[PDB]
């Protein structure tokens, strides 16, 4: 994701303001870092409790995919 | 290089004598093949 | 006078205007010099997106390596070096776009303070 | 409207040594502050044009000295008809005057 | 050339054994990262176009490919915990599968590109 | 440390000799590779004596 970011950026201008792509990608990073996180948690507490973790990636697996959707109609609504 | 340790993964707890092998091989017809490569490129290139 | 739709200014900000004059002394004379003045005033909205959030960010999954277990030392190894490799390439990409000054600026304090983190 | 303080509001010096006045403006006044001379009964005279430029035919014991907001004006060795009203207005926006210092022996 | 080797790169995780979990996670996913990387390349060399032509085509069925690959995998892990006879079977079906269809695409491209 | 080097070369112009830069990215790099080295060294030995 930063890769691509930095790609896009050294053909735009210094706008101080957020575009449309930057918000799109910000959006896609905060995605990635949260499944980060997630498991960050997960594997914290697995020790505590095995059950638990099973619980989160069980409701994750249905629950990443529908916000992501729910962001990409949003936006696509919101900027088309 | 990539292919020769796949291969070793590849025989890995089935034909472990094959895979130390081609490994203990492969230790030694690497460099030399690029030593001769590197020999025989910079010798017909600095001839001319 | 400034035009009102006269403005190309993408990353500043025209405040005004400051009229002066003055009387110079050169090798063959003394000669009246007008000096006219524009107050500039630059906008951090690119450099906070472009250097500040991926500084930020890359500070705060490098701690997040502290809550994972100990008995996991390739997922915090990645974790540390990783952090390392985007610190370094932004430490020298945000560097890219000021002239070769030789002095530190503001932005470079922030940087090193992130670097010294992520060591840390 | 530039406010220009000047100061003092009344001040005495004897005859001989250098006295010196101040006129701080507001705003900006880049060098365009000029100092007038007003005698009693008369018309002021300007003095000191630009921040520091003497006028054609003031002497060279009336100097100024500039900036962009504090001014000050030295008269060296005052003579017995330098007393009068000494004013500071400056012209880098429509002009506006000081009060004006009394010059008292 | 660097797309085609790219893609045999990742087809290579077919053959490391499935126990190996950060060796194949780590070629499925910098194999995708260098072949977006190429990518841009490829469509940076010619002008901003909003069609879609023939070289941008192939590097897109190459990220296709290697992203076929890495779900693969994923599937093949998911499902060795469940049922690990099936992952068995499915990692040798994979290993016809890929190369042949692979070069199937390639044939049908070059012909259809070539002959125009 | 060749992600460095490749940023550096790009504003350089093509120059034969090593500057001093070079240098010093190139020690800097002969230390890392002997780093990776020794690492190698002792996985190869550590199967059989890890008093070494
Ligand atoms: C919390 C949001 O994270 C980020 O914006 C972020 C941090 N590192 C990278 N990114 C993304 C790629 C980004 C940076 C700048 C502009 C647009 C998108």
């Amino acid at each position: 994701m930063t890769t691509i970011n930095t790609h896009l950026r050294e053909t735009l201008p210094k706008i101080p303001y957020v575009k449309a792509i930057d918000m799109y990608l910000m959006g896609c990073f905060v995605f990635v870092f949260m499944a980060l996180l997630e498991y960050a948690l997960v594997n914290y507490i697995f020790f505590s409790q095995p059950a638990r973790a099973a619980a989160i990636d069980r409701w994750s697996r249905i629950f990443f995919p529908v916000v992501f959707s729910f962001f990409n109609i949003v936006y696509w609504l919101y900027y088309v | 290089a990539l292919i020769e340790f796949a291969t070793v993964n590849y025989f890995t707890k089935s034909q472990p004598a094959r895979a130390a092998k081609i490994d203990r091989l492969s230790r030694i017809a690497f460099p030399l093949l690029f030593g001769i490569f590197n020999l025989v490129y910079w010798a017909t290139y600095l001839n001319r | 006078v400034v035009a009102e739709d006269g403005s190309r200014l993408n990353q500043y900000d025209l405040l005004g205007q400051t009229v002066d004059s003055g009387i110079v002394q050169s090798s063959t004379g003394e000669y009246v010099v007008m000096t006219t003045h524009f107050h500039l005033k630059r906008k951090i909205g690119y450099f906070v997106i472009q250097t500040y959030l991926p500084c930020i960010m890359t500070v705060i999954l490098s701690q997040v390596s502290f809550w994972l277990n100990r008995e996991s030392v390739p997922a915090r190894t990645v974790f540390g070096v990783t952090t390392v490799l985007t610190m370094t390439t932004l430490s020298i990409s945000a560097r890219n776009s000021l002239p070769k000054v030789a002095y530190a600026t503001a932005m470079d304090w922030f940087i090193a303070v992130c670097y010294a983190f992520v060591f840390s | 409207n530039i406010v220009m303080t000047q100061s003092p509001k009344s001040m005495s010096m004897s005859v001989g040594e250098r006295v010196t006045l101040s006129c701080k403006a507001s705003e900006y006044v880049g060098t365009y502050v000029s100092w007038y001379q007003q005698k009693p009964e008369q018309s002021p005279k300007l003095l000191i044009y630009g921040a520091s430029n003497r006028y054609t035919g003031v002497p060279d014991r009336f100097t100024g000295s500039g900036s962009a907001t504090d001014f000050t004006l030295t008269i060296g060795s005052v003579q017995a008809e330098d007393l009068a009203d000494y004013h500071c207005g400056q012209s880098y926006s429509y002009p506006t005057f000081g009060a004006g210092t009394k010059l008292e022996l | 050339i660097p797309c085609t080797l790219i893609v045999v790169l990742s087809w290579v995780s077919f053959w490391i054994n499935k126990d190996a979990v950060p060796a194949r996670t780590s070629l499925g996913i910098t194999t995708v990262l260098t072949m977006t990387t190429l990518s841009t390349i490829a469509r940076k060399s010619l002008p901003k176009v909003s069609y879609v032509t023939a070289m941008d085509l192939f590097v897109s069925v190459c990220f296709i490919f290697v992203f076929s690959a890495l779900v693969e995998y994923g599937t093949l892990h998911y499902f060795v915990s469940s049922q690990p006879a099936r992952a068995a079977k499915m990692d040798s079906y994979a290993r016809i599968f890929f190369p042949t269809a692979f070069c199937l695409f390639n044939l049908v491209y070059w012909v259809s590109y070539l002959y125009l």
